[PDB]
RNA sequence: AGAGUGUAGCUUAAAAGCACCCAACUUACACUUAGGAGAUUCAAUUGACGCUCUGA
């Protein structure tokens, strides 16, 4: 009740320094299994480091043999942070796979 | 307080040549394989003879070009499976260790800015070097009057290392040899930031 | 650390054989690459 | 058809994989942090040593959005 | 332009407030939405009416509010939920004042 | 040389709970199901084996 000191108990709507922009690593490679396992790889160590990602989706499939292609968006970045991911990432590409930073549009 | 301004990098050289595999991962290599051909769905011999002899008539070049040097420390190529330090000998008024190339900066100067002088100040080539951030990777103080030194770090995208027989010691260090060559803790602590891997 | 992802495969159902044949683009760069009907090594003109 | 040998077989290649990942993703972890605090302790130095060179420390180089690097190989050139 | 609107009030809300004697069936309180959730000894009719299912007292209290796992809004809610938040509801409950019954001695065989 | 000292990553937990990983469902994440490893440094509250800091 709105005098008593239990007021807005039950309330829960509200439950509800330079950085980079949005980031798209784009990942083309010669193999659907490769590319989607470092897909699954890169998206464990965002969200073990708790990296705000928002899609994961890929492109379509062009020939010209086929390569296939992934897409990882990534947001919010520190200066040792960013370093230590790109790092990471690039210490830890399995095989003849392209990598990218690319940004939207 | 007087205050001996210096900055350092230390280099990356990444990997061209991916690890072998364990035999660990070549037995999971074999049951991926049988649990492949299991879960598919759905003259062919002279095509087959045709593309192994193509094949075998090709040979594929060695990953590993280090068992036949074992003492081309210099050059670029002493390792391939795993990541390279450059690592260069100096000598001092006053001191004489294997230390990480250094170089002096000034308030004028930005520590980008000396990362990007060193990176050819010391090797006098054409070295393609790229740089993540400002932020630095290690920091080192030593006193005899204040010092420091900031080991920062930049990856190697392609290098023309002309006459590799320079008149320095310049010593490619993955991981191990990091401790043979750089006894004092201020400088055998380098590995915690380098990337062991 | 470019091993760790590598060991892995198709997590579809609908898929074929599928091969590891050596490739090269353009500079001599051998590569595993999953393709039908082992070639053990491909090359671009 | 398939036998019991052979999943049991099956059964502790997953138990050692699972075990040598773990251990995997132990070390990769040990270096991210180790790497991450000497990184933060570098930058607190920088800050203690230097006023004016923290503020441009955290600024960011434009030229890594058409950031370019190919992955490891076999046969190198 | 206006029209409509001349619906009369509902005469919606609590029957029984805390403290009150209150008998098996009674309404305690009518509502539109759950604003009062059923505690024990209280059901809920299809329009949201809270009646007592018990002979006993009525007592309002602040309960944490776990869903049903089918009722997927508030799972959605609760999945969205920051870690550390517990959600609190309205809960009016019938303390029975009688027993069940009494062990009466009918017959000395 | 001196100080803080001390349960697997964290625990004013006492051999636990959170963590954490792969297998399947997911493009992917997440959820869920199946599994996985894990520690109280050593001797009698005390001393000495390992880590951090203060110096040369
Ligand atoms: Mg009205």
């Amino acid at each position: 009740y709105k005098t008593k000191p239990t007021h807005g108990i039950g309330k829960y709507k509200h439950l509800i320094d330079y950085e980079y922009g949005v980031l798209n690593i784009h990942l083309t490679a010669y193999d659907m299994t490769l590319a989607e396992s470092y897909a699954q790889y890169v998206h464990n160590l965002c969200n073990s480091l708790s990296i705000k990602v928002e899609e994961s989706y890929a492109m379509p499939t062009k020939t010209i043999l086929t390569t296939h292609e992934r897409v990882v968006q990534i947001s919010g970045l520190s200066a040792t942070f960013a370093e230590i991911f790109l790092e990471i990432i690039q210490s830890s590409l399995p095989e003849g796979v392209r990598l990218s930073v690319k940004e939207h549009t | 307080s007087p205050w001996r301004l210096l900055g350092a990098l230390c280099l990356q050289r990444p990997p061209v040549v991916s690890k072998p595999l364990t035999p660990l991962q070549e037995e999971m290599a074999s049951l991926l394989q049988q649990i492949e051909i299991e879960r598919s769905l759905y003259l062919a011999q002279d095509l087959e003879d045709m593309w192994e002899q193509k094949f075998l008539q090709f040979k594929l070049g060695a990953r590993i070009t280090e068992a036949d040097e074992k003492n081309d420390r210099t050059s670029l190529n002493r390792k391939l499976d795993r990541n390279l330090v450059l690592l260069v000998r100096e000598k001092f008024g006053d001191q004489d260790v294997w230390i990480l190339p250094q170089a002096e900066w000034q308030p004028g100067e930005t520590l980008r800015g000396t990362a990007e002088r060193t990176l050819a100040t010391l090797s006098e080539n054409n070295m393609e070097a790229k740089f993540l951030g400002n932020a630095p990777c290690g920091h080192y103080t030593f006193k005899f009057l204040g010092a420091k030194v900031f080991f920062f770090k930049a990856l190697l995208l392609t290098g023309d290392f002309s006459q590799a027989g320079n008149k320095g010691h310049h010593v490619w260090v993955t991981k191990d040899e990091l401790g043979d060559y750089l006894k004092p803790k201020y400088l055998a602590q380098v590995r915690r930031f380098v990337s062991d891997l | 650390d470019s091993s760790r992802a590598s060991l892995t495969r198709v997590h579809r159902q609908a898929y074929a054989r599928l091969y590891p044949v050596l490739l090269v683009k353009q500079d001599g760069s051998t590569i595993h690459i999953r393709y039908r009907e082992p070639r053990r090594m491909l090359a671009m003109p | 058809e398939l036998t019991f040998e052979e999943t049991e077989r099956r059964a502790l290649l997953l138990k050692k994989w699972s075990l040598y990942k773990q251990q995997e993703r132990k070390m990769e972890r040990d270096t991210i942090r180790a790497m991450l605090e000497a990184q933060q302790e570098a930058l607190e130095e920088l800050q203690l040593e230097s006023p004016k060179l923290h503020a441009e420390a955290i600024k960011r180089d434009p030229n890594l959005f058409p950031f370019e690097k190919e992955g490891p190989h076999y046969t190198p050139p | 332009k206006n029209l409509g609107g001349k619906s009369s009030g509902r005469r919606q809300g609590i029957k029984k407030m805390e403290g009150h004697y209150v008998h098996a069936g009674n309404i305690i309180a009518t509502q539109r939405h759950f604003r009062w959730h059923p505690g024990a000894h209280v059901g809920v009719g299809k329009n949201k009416c809270l009646y007592a299912l018990e002979e006993g007292i009525v007592r309002y209290t602040k309960e944490v509010y776990v869903p049903h796992p089918r009722n997927t809004e508030a799972v959605d809610l609760i999945t969205r939920l920051p870690k550390g938040a517990v959600l609190y509801k309205t809960f009016v409950h019938v303390v029975p004042a009688k027993p069940e019954g009494t062990f009466k001695l009918v017959a000395m065989l």
